[PDB]
């Protein structure tokens, strides 16, 4: 009957692919007073815990942190952004509910996001993470790549 | 003579990090043990550097002081063998072991 | 209603992908480990990349057909080995 | 320390004969290397004469073939005959499809 | 029996301090 | 029931690079341990000192402690040796 919106966690998404590095910080926020509004049945209510909405919060690339160009796709530039990140979810008063880290490609920032987060960087948050996952979107055939390169 | 022995002992670090250049990438610094030979060469190369802040003319006189120093605890350069297995310890996990 | 908040948790984790560790809180980098495994037993990283770019179906055959005379010829390689082993072990 | 990882000694069975090599390593190396998953024929439906494809409504056997994603297993891990993994491979596709797999 | 348990003991005590090492990594 | 892959006549039978064991270094484990030693009870701990000890008469002469760092493999040997009469081959 009143929204009570609240987190209940929190996701760190890292999206890493060949040229950049994407890290967003979002919070899952549930109204805890769904479940007493009028009119609402079985299914709707298990439907909207089943998927709770998200707010983004942090939202990072390594352009952010001044890499540029050909440097936003490399080791280095991830791994300080990965860093960048875990302040700032430090200095935002953001590490106080349970963490779920969801990856979704394979380019040369996936291995630094984790060795950021598993070392030093990444000691705080590392004790707040549940979760973690995979996102790579594939296709069962799906439209057309393109042509192979000459090169 | 016993007690140059064990001051050489007392002093002498065991291990010693170097940097080795493996690799395109950067070299790695990994602890490496080292010999009784090798370590009486470290610690006494501190020694001479300390005794020669003495203010004898005569080398010998100098050697005898900071021996008789060492001897009866004082010495700075335990600071030097500290600070050289503090290293070590920070890169134990470099090591190989194979 | 409650009958809808209590049985959240299996249902949360019913429609599960397959993708996810629960992470160890002692040694978390072994999570890591053990989610590379599940990429690598189910080649996503290898699908990925071969759906990069389009490739001609009479080429697809042929590098199929040469993968698993690979790894067929393999096998084989691995059997007169351990003939081999097994043959020395005796004094042949 | 009294104590030993499970993987560097080898438990004899009850009522079995045993030779001293038994207690060695190369006991332990030689177990490992002939370590099959022989003993699933008798509990491998799949290896026992029915037709997978009277399975295709019964997701919870036919989950026992493919990986924690959903993809089909080889033939050369299932170990099943030509006509049974093209029979298991068949009921799975139609599970799918259904919407129960 | 005693001949090959005793070359066991060494190579169990081996393998279980090559363990400590790698595993402390 | 097992398949059988068998290999066309091969000019060769050969590893290209055999494994071996390659033991670990006394010296070094000892190192390895007193490192860590003093990690958690501190540089010079008295709980250290067997560890000190054992690792001074380990390096005492070499450093990496006197042992016999040679090992080779004989696979190749072998089986460039039984390969004519393994293979299964027809008669001629
Ligand atoms: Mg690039
Ligand atoms: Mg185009």
């Amino acid at each position: 009957y009143k929204p009570k919106e609240e987190v209940v966690k929190y996701i760190l998404h890292g999206k890493f692919t060949k040229n950049n590095t994407h890290l967003t910080f979002s919070s899952v926020v549930e109204d805890k007073n769904f479940h007493k509004n009028k009119g609402l049945t079985y299914n709707d209510t298990m439907l909207y815990y089943l998927n709770l909405p998200q707010k983004v919060k942090i939202s990072l690339s390594t352009g952010c942190l001044g890499f540029r160009k050909a440097a936003r796709g490399e080791y280095e530039a991830a791994f300080q952004t990965s860093g960048r990140m875990f302040e700032l979810i430090k200095e935002k008063n953001m590490l106080n509910k349970d963490i779920e880290v969801v990856m979704d490609d394979f380019g040369k920032g996936r291995a630094a996001f984790i060795s950021a987060l598993v070392g030093k960087e990444g000691a705080s948050v590392v004790k707040k993470v549940v979760k973690i996952s995979d996102a790579t979107k594939l296709k069962f055939g799906g439209v057309r790549s393109p042509k192979m390169r000459r090169l | 003579i016993q007690a140059l022995e064990k001051s050489l002992d007392e002093l002498a670090p065991l291990m010693m990090t170097k940097t080795f250049n493996t690799g395109v990438a950067k070299a790695s610094v990994i602890p490496v043990p080292l010999n009784k030979r090798q370590r009486n060469r470290i610690a006494w190369n501190w020694i001479v550097q300390s005794a020669n802040q003495r203010v004898s003319s005569d080398f010998a006189v100098r050697l005898g002081e900071e021996l008789t120093a060492i001897a009866k605890g004082t010495s700075s350069a335990f600071e030097k063998r500290d600070q050289i297995h503090k290293t070590a310890i920070a890169h134990r996990a470099y090591i190989q072991l194979k | 209603a409650e009958i809808a908040r209590s049985s959240v948790e299996n249902a949360q984790m019913r429609f599960n992908s397959g993708k996810s560790i629960i992470v160890n809180k002692n040694n978390p980098a072994e999570s890591f480990k053990r989610l590379n495994r599940i990429m690598f037993e189910n080649n996503i990283p290898g699908d990925k990349r071969s759906q990069r770019f389009y490739m001609k179906p009479g080429k697809v055959a042929e590098l199929k057909r040469s993968q698993r005379h690979r790894k067929e010829f393999m096998m084989g390689f691995k059997r007169l080995i351990e003939i081999v082993k097994d043959a020395k072990r005796k004094g042949y | 320390t009294k104590k030993i990882d499970q993987s560097l000694s080898k438990k004899l069975p009850k009522g079995t004969i045993y030779d001293p090599f038994d207690f060695s390593m190369g006991r332990i190396h030689l177990d490992r290397k002939y370590q099959a998953n022989k003993n699933s024929n008798r509990n491998d439906i799949m290896k026992s004469g029915a037709n997978p494809l009277e399975f295709y409504a019964r997701p919870r056997i036919l989950s026992r073939y493919v990986t924690s994603t959903g993809r089909i297993q080889h033939r050369d891990i299932t170990g099943l005959s030509a006509k049974n993994q093209r029979r298991l491979s068949k009921a799975i596709r139609r599970c799918q499809a259904i919407g129960l797999m | 029996e005693q001949e090959v348990l005793d070359v066991w003991e060494k190579k169990v005590v081996e393998e279980t301090e090559l363990m400590a090492a790698r595993t402390s990594n | 029931k097992p398949p059988v892959y068998r290999l066309p006549p091969l000019p060769r039978l050969k590893v290209k690079k055999p494994i071996i064991r390659q033991e670990a270094n006394k010296c070094l484990v000892l190192m390895s341990n007193l490192l860590q030693c003093w990690s958690s009870y501190g540089h010079m701990s008295p709980k250290c000192a067997g560890l000190v000890t054992e690792l001074k008469s380990c390096t005492s002469e070499s450093a990496l402690g006197k042992r016999n760092n040679v090992q080779k493999s004989n696979i190749n040997y072998h089986a460039a040796r039984l390969y004519d009469r393994i293979n299964g081959k027809p008669h001629d």
